[PDB]
RNA sequence: AAACUGCGAAUGGCUCAUUAAAUCAGUUAUGGUUCCUUUGGUCGCUCGUACUUGGAUAACUGUGGUAAUUCUAGAGCUAAUACAUGCCGACGGGCGCUGACCCCCUUCGCGGGGGGGAUGCGUGCAUUUAUCAGUGGUGACUCUAGAUAACCUCGGGCCGAUCGCACGCCGGCGGCGACGACCCAUUCGAACGUCUGCCCUAUCAACUUUCGAUGGUAGUCGCCGUGCCUACCAUGGUGACCACGGGUGACGGGGAAUCAGGGUUCGAUUCCGGAGAGGGAGCCUGAGAAACGGCUACCACAUCCAAGGAAGGCAGCAGGCGCGCAAAUU
């Protein structure tokens, strides 16, 4: 039952402080929510002024946005790869905000290839599974025809989001708290950014 | 220059650099647009704050800091802190019995944007309050006047 | 059925305590062998365990299958049984009404 | 202290309730409501010691459960439910409709007013945001919300509402040439048309008035009521028509209504 | 209710939309 | 009557031990937060048994245990505005994204357009994330409102299975209320910051420094801002304008005594703010407490005991002992 008041603390000064009262409720805390990758487990907590706090102590599963493609897809997190904060939060896997994750690419390759008629991630030995050289091809008539080839026209992915389409899992950030809203929702690696996160993984393993 | 100094990847929480777009219709680089306020009272955003390239998000001008209660100056009396210097405030405090004044000075941290290229020791700044952005800081320096002697 | 009882100091036996004696645990609302004075109060009480030993001063016994023969006084008697169903859906299932 | 605070002393209560230091240790701790707890005038105190009504706390009581007061338009029993400035208090039994003005002192006058008066009241508003797709929402010093109100009225305007359905019939805009009375302050309670609002960003406007006798004063922006368009009040002003008279005036006026009796 | 304000409010609205570009129509053609 | 349910018990009263920019006072800020209640608004805005659903448990009856308590244990019933579950209806559909198919015109280079469109997916408020566009507002938003792609917590959120009175109207339509639930304002606040101001002491001159010290980046936690905490990084930050340390028969203030002018001393004490409930520490419930006429433990003291255990907190009102120069009625 740790405490958060700022009146135990040094002085500017670097004196020390004397308290004059014990501690009270409002400045508590409370221990961390080691979020980590399993199956959902979320632990309600009643808080200040009644609300509720949902301290996520695992999740398999996140809400993450393709930004470019504005295609915000339900997925598996796989794993942790990197943390700013602590290189032991990766060791641990644990899910914190603004951790590098590895989300399956299979949803946002479905709205790809449902979208642009084009393959994404796929090997150029294979010559697709059953049951879905339809959705790629169709019978489309002449006016929708048309506006897939359109569309093809803006259907180029950058090459390292297509490397990682081929391995199957896309880099991404969790850009929500998972020990304080239980969701780990985040957005896809992309561009520059992509660019400094990879060297980074690659600079530590 | 190396913006990406930090172990976590720098950027304007506000600014979506990942727009796709097509190669051939590139004029420059292919996308980023810098965010930049104006914040009130008269005070105008300076050049570098929206020809620059530096992360701050304790910055008035281009981070998430609103200025509002207190406008007070100083003189830079110590830059050897990262985006913070100290401050020193001097005034006049009146003792009553003896019908006079002493000299009383406090020093205040400021958070200084690096906006403000070129801050010497000794010039004015016009800090503004916002919210405790540290231990200590409580204030972002909004104007700097160079001294009287600084050719 | 055993269904609890009290050892020789008075003490209640309670269900979950896999112990042979006395133990002392913070009771809230819910538990049993105790009854909050206020919203929120825990009592540390003591409380025997869910073991039946020798050293019971009661032993609480609920015949759930009925012998061959009447007991004198226990299941021979008759019960006026006051307070039937008071909700309607209740009235209904104890005397197979139907909506009409 | 722990939660909130349940009692007033009578020596803390606002002073514009003039009560007096021995009748109790307490004075009525005015319940949530409307008005702001120093700005507003609890029942009890109307109908006791400014009325006469009742003797006691207990016969304030008597009266409030008997369902006889009605506080803009609407019957309430609470005692000390805080009515506030612009508050129209209608007693039905007697006939007699008040509404909650200011004196020049400072203090709510027993200010009767006409049954048609009774009607409507002025409030200013306080904020005006948009909500719940597109509609836009109206907040007054009453604390009461309208949706879609007029486009024009801004913050600080005056509206007329209609105690029996609520709506707005009518607004005054804030301007220079309006009407206007002074609810805080060391002006509080004085009427004069506004002369010019000089403007602080980030801090408080400063509104000058000037009396209908030439008295020119200043205020906040937020002790600023508007009352009527032009010089012409909206509502039916006391005795004492916002002018504040100086004590030597004061003096000189009691004096010559004593000398003439008698 | 609801549908009566919201009808009532989309005339006054369309009204004062009317003011104001007279208004201003008037002050630029000036 | 009882008992279940709801609400209050976080107010008041007492005391001044702690406490030296701490508390407090004036001044601002929350655009960095929470808010029971009151008041106003919102509450068929969701396209997917209802003429009312389910199981319990009190009170009550009956059987008991212990020396002992505002201890409670079996058994037999029976309620809800407790606890759960859950639907006709508004409801006709609109909107968005799909797209088997058909018509008209221009050049039989359909480079083009205009439409109707059947199956399908998703729709409201709230939450989380990403993106876009610029209804109202501010000195200033990364504000408010809108749009899109989705998420939508088993510890799962709103969309009423409630109670009274008066009575009605050619199976339907109803008036006046009580209670309850989101949400947004409001009130009452709370919390945390800004600027300035505090006694004596140098026989206290250097202090602090990852036992976070000052700042940066990312996070955690928290109601939220913040070294609040953590990990990396920098080496800072305060000081003769008296830091740091020490002392205070130091709670701060409004104020009191005295006083030509100036001052000196006092302020435990009825108003405001703080703190505490024998000393520490930790919590439960709740909107609100680190609560003590709440709980848990240890430390000191202490009550009953059948020796197994059980029960404590007058700095509340009286009253007693002790202390003392020193202070009232159970």
């Amino acid at each position: 039952g740790i405490s958060r008041d700022n009146w135990h603390k040094r002085r500017k000064t670097g004196g020390k402080r004397k308290p004059y009262h014990k501690k009270r409720k409002y400045e508590l805390g409370r221990p961390a929510a080691n979020t980590k990758i399993g199956p959902r487990r979320i632990h309600t907590v009643r808080v200040r002024g009644g609300n509720k706090k949902y301290r996520a102590l695992r999740l398999d599963v996140g809400n993450f946005s393709w930004g470019s493609e504005c295609c915000t897809r339900k997925t598996r997190i796989i794993d942790v790869v990197y943390n700013a904060s602590n290189n032991e939060l990766v060791r641990t896997k644990t899910l914190v905000k603004n951790c590098i994750v590895l989300i399956d690419s299979t949803p946002y390759r479905q709205w790809y290839e449902s979208h642009y008629a084009l393959p994404l991630g796929r090997k150029k030995g294979a010559k697709l599974t059953p049951e879905e050289e339809e959705i790629l091809n169709k019978k489309r008539s002449k006016k929708i025809q048309k506006k897939y080839d359109e569309r093809k026209k803006n259907a180029k992915i950058s090459s390292l989001l297509e490397e990682q389409f081929q391995q199957g899992k896309l880099l991404a950030c969790i850009a929500s708290r998972p020990g304080q809203c239980g969701r780990a929702d985040g957005y896809v690696l992309e561009g520059k950014e992509l660019e400094f996160y990879l060297r980074k993984i690659k600079a530590r393993k | 220059a190396d913006i990406q100094t930090e172990r976590a990847y720098q950027k304007q929480p506000t600014i979506f650099q990942n727009k796709k777009r097509v190669l051939l219709g590139e004029t420059g680089k292919e996308k980023l647009p810098r965010y930049y306020k104006n914040i009130g009272l008269g005070f105008k955003t300076p050049k570098e704050a929206i020809e620059g390239t530096y992360i701050d998000k304790k910055c008035p001008f281009t981070g998430n800091v609103s200025i509002r209660g207190r406008i007070l100056s100083g003189v830079v009396t110590k830059m050897k802190m990262q985006r913070t210097i100290v401050i020193r405030r001097d005034y006049l405090h009146y003792i009553r019995k003896y019908n006079r004044f002493e000299k009383r000075h406090k020093n205040m941290s400021v958070h200084l944007s690096p906006c403000f290229r070129d801050v010497q020791i000794g010039d004015i700044v016009t800090v503004g309050e916002c919210r405790p952005l540290s231990k200590t800081v409580r204030f972002n320096v909004l104007k700097v006047t160079k001294a009287a002697g600084t050719k | 059925r055993i269904s609890g009882g009290n050892d020789k100091q008075g003490f209640p036996m309670k269900q979950g305590v896999l112990t042979h004696g006395r133990v002392r645990l913070l009771l809230s609302k819910g538990h049993s062998c105790y009854r909050p004075r206020r919203t929120g109060e825990r009592k540390r009480k003591s409380v025997r365990g869910c073991i039946v030993d020798a050293n019971l001063s009661v032993l609480n016994l609920v015949i759930v299958k009925k012998g061959e023969k009447d007991i004198p006084g226990l299941t021979d008697t008759t019960v006026p049984r006051r307070l039937g169903p008071k909700r309607a859906s209740r009235i209904r299932k104890l005397f197979n009404l139907s909506k009409e | 202290a722990r939660g909130p605070k349940k009692h007033l002393k009578r020596v803390a209560a606002p002073k514009h309730w003039m009560l007096d230091k021995l009748t109790g240790v307490f004075a009525p701790r005015p319940s949530t409501g409307p008005h702001k707890l120093r700005e507003c005038l609890p029942l009890i105190i109307f109908l006791r010691n400014r009325l006469k009504y009742a003797l006691t706390g207990d016969e304030v009581k008597k009266i409030c459960m008997q369902r006889f007061i009605k506080i803009d338009g609407k019957v309430r029993t609470d005692i000390t439910y805080p009515a506030g400035f612009m508050d129209v208090i209608s007693i039905d039994k007697t006939g007699e409709n008040f509404r909650l003005i200011y004196d020049t002192k400072g203090r709510f006058a027993v200010h009767r007013i006409t049954p048609e008066e009774a009607k409507y009241k002025l409030c200013k508003v306080r904020k005006i945001f948009v909500g719940t797709k597109g509609i836009p929402h109206l907040v007054t010093h009453d604390a009461r919300t309208i949706r879609y109100p007029d486009p024009l009225i801004k913050v600080n305007d005056t509206i007329q509402i209609d105690l029996e359905t609520g709506k707005i019939t009518d607004f005054i805009k804030f301007d220079t040439g309006n009407l206007c009375m002074v609810t805080g302050g060391a002006n509080l309670g004085r009427i004069g048309v506004i002369t010019n609002r000089e403007r602080h960003p980030g801090s408080f406007d400063v509104v000058h008035v000037k009396d209908a006798n030439g008295n020119s004063f200043a205020t906040r922006l937020s002790n600023i009521f508007v009352i009527g368009k032009g010089n012409k009040p909206w509502i039916s002003l006391p005795r004492g028509k916002g002018i504040r008279l100086t004590i030597a005036e004061e003096r000189d006026k009691r004096l010559a209504a004593k000398q003439s009796s008698g | 209710k609801n549908k009566e304000e919201a009808a009532e409010y989309a005339k006054l609205l369309a009204k004062r939309m009317k003011e104001a570009r007279e208004k201003r129509q008037e002050q630029i053609a000036k």
